[PDB]
RNA sequence: GGUUUUGCGCGAGUGUUUGGGUGUAAAACCCGCACGCGUAAAGGUGAGAGCUUCGGCGCAUCAUCGACCGAUCCUGAUGUAUUCGGAUGGAUUUGAGUAGGAGCGUUAAGCCUUGGACCCGAAAGAUGGUGAACAACCAUCUAGUAGCUGGUUACCGCCGAAGUUUCCCUCAGGAUAGCAGUGUCGACCUUCAGUUUUAUGAGGUAAAGCGAAUGAACUUUAAAUAUGUAAGAAGCCCUUGUUACUUAACUGAACGUGGGCAUUCGAAUGUAUCGACACUAGUGGGCCAUUUUUGGUAAGCAGAACUGGCGAUGCGGGAUGAACCGAACGCGGGGUUAAGGUGCCGGAGUGGACGCUCAUCAGACUGGCGCUCAAGCGU
């Protein structure tokens, strides 16, 4: 009788996607990046990106 | 040549001959043989009006009608078709038969190596 | 459709029973029934003694005809074999005539109490124009 | 609107001003969206959006 | 008086009401002989609704192959009164023919013809009378008729146009098809499509190269731009006989062959569906703009096809209109925009960055007031 928006309703969106609850639990919307340091970029590409 | 009652023709309408010669809407278009005589071909052909289709028969004779190039894909398509569905079966895999579209293309890389990009300019100076 | 034509009370009560058979049971002949019902009385042609006594011919015997319109007499048809016929009308030599051969007369409603759904009927249409 | 871009336009689900349909990327599609691109605007989903 | 459709009764029959009988008396009830109209004087194969004991049986209707008849074309039997007849075998035969009847009567609605004929509206003409004094008036036929005007009476809902193709002949026009609608039949997202894609048609048209040849007409390649045709089951291929056809000849065509493909059954996307048959109202203007093409003029302009709109369209903008831009309409509330705007009239910025312009009637993506490091112009 009423749509209820799953974006702005909970329950609705636990009733389409049981997974809402763990994906807010388990923070997967705010999964940070493999650690370990970081490469330099080559020279080439910087030559190659302030020419004439 | 000689044509048969019923076979998709083709018309181009040259300017060498000026007997029995049809109108620029009829130039270079297609119809199908219903009528034959000693000189002259009967061909139907579809004709646009606002809304709908109205068949039109005219005659040309035979130095501008030929047969079309049109179907020769259809016959093509059924002999691939049935002789690659006849190794799918014999060979018990599946294999493909339709026609694709041609999906757009896939990731890959190019080297930079002996393939230096050169800069360019609007103009071409030199 | 939504209403039949036909002023005739009894036809509409056969149109309610029907509709309630096309609805609850999946019978094509119940459908068939009630569109036939539906329909007017010149696409209702009369179905005469001998054009049944035709299709009453290979192993229909046994079957029970039904046609939804009047079924006539045929003067043409010197002998009347034993049928079961199911029918809007019947004229009075053409049900007096099946009645003394052996045969019988009926009714849709009849129809509908005995053969639900239709099984081993002979539908029997009469001829357009 | 011309006839043959009405026909796209209703060949593609789109009979209303402001409306959204899905395409699959493919060079018949392609050509035709290149034919109602005087009335469509179109570009490519994240799965935000979707 | 015809004709179409809905309802109803009876049905190869149907219609009592000219009339007779009867009556509680213009009612109702009954019907003896006629008469009108109609009827009389079952084949195979393939689809096909429906049924099925799952083996099949198959309505209506359509296609195809056959059968019979009025009559026509020869061959011309036994026979014949001796000048009559048509038996057998052959024909590219027809028909408002047969092949298991559908009509009769009535009611309601629509259309057509004729009567005053949707209402009102000439000059006339004829018949019979009344007066005068150098044709006129009166009554009737007559509600005459022809064109052409004016008018043509409650509401709401649903669906909704055309101003064109072709033919014939009067000029003073109709018919056919198209647009809108109704019924029946057949399938049913099978199928269909103002569409893309694939192959294909007329443009190799532009371009690039000719350190390839050759010379826009040069070309390896190849645009742009539009428009026809085909995309399996109503299909494919090949092999073999027949034919009335055809050619030197299965050279092809048609009728008989066979095979396997229903789990990409042979692109995309859409599919609230399409085809045929039958029946029924209103309409035959032109104008503007675009694309392509031809010709002329001092310049405008003239001739073709094309779609979109107007006629039959309200709303927001557009200085009124109109064109043009946006967007197409049930009654309301909220939110957001399009075109256009944010100095005031007028809802919303005297918003921001960069420059230019002072015009003795600047300029305004000005209407008025008015504006000048703008309230002008370009981003």
């Amino acid at each position: 009788v009423q749509k209820k928006n799953p974006l702005r309703n909970k329950q609705i969106m636990l009733r389409l996607n049981p997974y809402a609850s763990t994906f807010a639990k388990e923070k997967l919307g705010e999964v940070k990046a493999e650690e370990g340091k970081p490469p330099k970029v080559p020279a080439s590409f910087k030559e190659l990106l302030h020419e004439a | 040549r000689t044509y048969r009652v019923g076979d998709i023709v083709d018309i181009k309408v040259n300017g060498a001959v000026q007997k029995g010669m049809p109108h620029k809407f009829y130039h270079g278009k297609t119809g199908v043989v219903y009528n034959v005589t000693k000189s002259a071909v009967g061909v139907i052909v579809y004709k646009r009006v606002k809304h709908r289709y109205i068949e039109k028969r005219i005659n040309v004779r035979i130095e501008h009608v030929k047969p079309s190039r049109s179907r020769e894909d259809f016959l093509r398509r059924v002999k691939e078709n049935a002789e690659l569905k006849k190794k799918a079966k014999a060979e018990g895999v599946p294999v493909q038969l339709k026609r694709q579209p041609a999906m757009p293309r896939e990731a890959h890389t190019v080297s930079i190596a002996d393939n230096k990009p050169v800069t360019l300019a609007p103009v071409a100076y030199e | 459709r939504k209403a039949p034509k036909s002023d005739n009370v009894y036809l509409k009560l056969l149109v309610k029973l029907y509709r309630f058979l096309a609805r609850r049971t999946e019978a094509p002949f119940n459908k068939v029934v009630l569109r036939r019902l539906f329909m007017s009385r010149i696409n209702r042609p009369p179905v005469s003694l001998s054009r049944i006594a035709r299709n009453l011919k290979n192993g229909n015997e046994k079957k029970t005809v039904v046609v939804v319109a009047t079924v006539t007499d045929d003067n043409r048809l010197l002998q009347v074999p034993k049928m079961e016929v199911a029918a809007l009308r019947f004229t009075a030599k053409a049900r007096a005539r099946i009645e003394a051969a052996g045969g019988r007369t009926l009714t849709l409603d009849q129809l509908a109490l005995e053969k639900p759904t239709g099984a081993n009927t002979l539908l029997l249409r009469g001829p357009k124009n | 609107i011309p006839p043959k871009p009405r026909k796209i336009l209703q060949l593609l689900r789109l009979r209303q001003i402001n409306n959204g349909v899905f395409v699959k990327v493919t060079k018949a599609t392609a050509e035709m969206i290149k034919i109602v691109e005087p009335w469509v605007a179109y570009g490519y989903p994240n799965l935000k959006s979707v």
